[PDB]
């Protein structure tokens, strides 16, 4: 999971 | 945006680019002085760029306006991305016209299956990187709560929803964060996070804007  | 299409110049007139000497995130114009973006996009030195198509060429119709206020939600959590919303006040009001226009806030939440338009200048590849010159668009549906929680167990709060495609190939990506998810003319989402991009069983996760309409209105009224 990572910010976009 | 991975698996999308070229929008066409100024066909998404509420889309903004946040620029710090380069495009770093998107946003949505909600009135002539205020933009909605993601809290995780916050930094100093933000210039809002309205009316853009090719972000690397001055084509006409652009307005570049400095941010005068950047207001992250007070309950934003940078580890979980809960409350991933920020308001930006423009130093001067934008000039509104067919190519630069606001988007309405929701009056109610959107249901599973509602079709939306997601846009931005983010990465167009699911593996590796390619950043576009022109704005890209993707049509995508809102997923059920159950499907969203199955994809991201323990990670979906009441202030989030999933949209996109479980088969892979069509999604938002890095560089799209902060940008709009518009459904039936209303800003229902903000590009927030996901696991990879356009991967099977890993749809995009979006801030649920309908939960924040009163906070937006109250914050704008007091600033
Ligand atoms: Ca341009």
């Amino acid at each position: 999971a990572a910010p976009r | 945006i991975v698996g999308g299409y070229t929008c066409g110049a100024n066909t998404v007139p509420y889309q903004v680019s946040l620029n710090s000497g380069y495009h770093f995130c998107g946003g949505s114009l909600i009135n002539s002085q205020w933009v909605v973006s993601a809290a995780h996009c916050y930094k100093s030195g933000i210039q809002v760029r309205l009316g853009e198509d090719n972000i690397n060429v001055v084509e006409g119709n652009e307005q570049f306006i400095s941010a005068s206020k950047s207001i992250v939600h007070p309950s934003y959590n940078s580890n979980t991305l809960n409350n991933d919303i920020m308001l930006i006040k423009l130093k001067s009001a934008a000039s509104l016209n067919s190519r630069v226009a606001s988007i309405s806030l929701p009056t109610s939440c959107a249901s599973a299956g509602t079709q939306c338009l997601i846009s931005g200048w983010g990465n167009t590849k699911s593996s590796g990187t390619s950043y576009p010159d022109v704005l890209k668009c993707l049509k995508a549906p809102i997923l059920s709560d159950s499907s969203c929680k199955s994809a991201y167990p323990g990670q979906i709060t009441s202030n989030m929803f999933c949209a996109g495609y479980l088969e892979g190939g069509k999604d938002s990506c890095q560089g799209d964060s902060g940008g709009p998810v518009v459904c039936s003319g209303k800003l229902q989402g903000i590009v927030s996070w996901g696991s990879g991009c356009a991967q099977k069983n890993k749809p995009g996760v979006y801030t649920k804007v309908c939960n924040y309409v009163s906070w937006i209105k109250q914050t704008i009224a007091s600033n």
